[PDB]
């Protein structure tokens, strides 16, 4: 490596994008991770581990269809966030149109994954706006099929985590998730990876200067998108799992609440 | 929904 003008091209680029990124997304990987470790004296989220405690959160906070459109109205200003940020991606809002929404529309849900990522620990995920934190093995606990929504992306996101990621990285890696060529349906493939190759670049750069820790970081995070893509896939397979439970699926109207905060 | 998402996304970009 040199420090030549195409490297300082990379990092002015890696700049905007991390601006844009504070710009677009207020709930930042930081400010997730000063609550989670017991910093945010300002917002010290109750936790819930069992139904008593459920009970005593009270204030604080089919069935399954019903979460899951919940949960996606929830999402509107995720997606609307995601999209705001990708317009300041060099070049993306120059390109066909219908290039712009597939990438999204398909962008949208492995980068919410990632941000979840940020909300959650070995322990728990931050729920109610970070004033609530729901544990994991309660999650895991409650009955079929509630109780294996979540765990898959709890095991990736203590593997991701373990990156050890800021949100500089984290600003790039979204960008490039983005600019995916191998989305279905699109039209132009070319620009799209001349993009992508541009901000893998900056990845590549970003990764060296900020993790002097980590050899393979640009590989290992490049592979956490396969994680990322079958966490996507298999939600389609959620969807036949309880079209095909014959039990009962009532569920305590506070944790139907809190997976409505989910994804 | 794919479709609703689409739309979101559409009026996003505007
Ligand atoms: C919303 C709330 C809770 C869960 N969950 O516990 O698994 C999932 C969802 C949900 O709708 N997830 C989702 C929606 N659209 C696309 C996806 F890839 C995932």
């Amino acid at each position: 490596g040199q420090l030549n003008p195409e490297s300082a091209d990379l990092r002015a680029l890696a700049k905007h994008l991390y601006d844009s990124y504070i710009k677009s997304f207020p709930l930042t990987k930081a400010k997730a991770r000063a609550i989670l470790t017991g910093k945010t004296t300002d917002k010290s989220p109750f936790v819930i581990y069992d139904m008593n405690s459920l009970m005593m959160g009270e204030d604080k906070i089919e069935v399954a269809i019903r979460i899951f459109q919940g949960c996606q109205f929830r999402s509107v200003e995720a997606v609307q966030e995601i999209t705001e940020y990708a317009k300041s991606i060099p070049g993306f809002v120059n390109l066909d149109l219908n290039d712009q929404v597939t990438l999204l529309k398909y962008g949208v849900h492995e980068i919410i994954y990632t941000m979840l990522a940020s909300l959650m620990n070995k322990d728990g995920v931050l729920i109610s706006e970070g004033q609530g934190f729901m544990t994991r093995e309660f999650l895991k606990s409650l009955r079929k099929p509630f109780g294996d929504f979540m765990e898959p992306k709890f095991e990736f996101a203590v593997k991701f985590n373990a990156l050890e990621l800021d949100d500089s990285d984290l600003a790039i890696f979204i960008a490039v998730i983005i600019l995916s060529g191998d989305r279905p349906g699109l039209l132009n493939v070319k620009p799209i990876e001349d993009i992508q190759d541009n901000l893998l670049q900056a990845l590549e750069l970003q990764l060296k200067l900020n993790h002097p820790e980590s050899s393979q970081l640009f590989a290992k995070l490049l592979q956490k998108m396969t994680d990322l893509r079958q966490i996507v896939t298999e939600h389609v397979q959620l969807l036949q799992v309880i079209k095909k439970t014959e039990t009962d699926m009532s569920l305590h109207p506070l944790l139907q609440e809190i997976y409505k905060d989910l994804y | 929904s794919n479709l609703g998402l689409e739309d979101i996304i559409r009026k996003a970009l505007m």
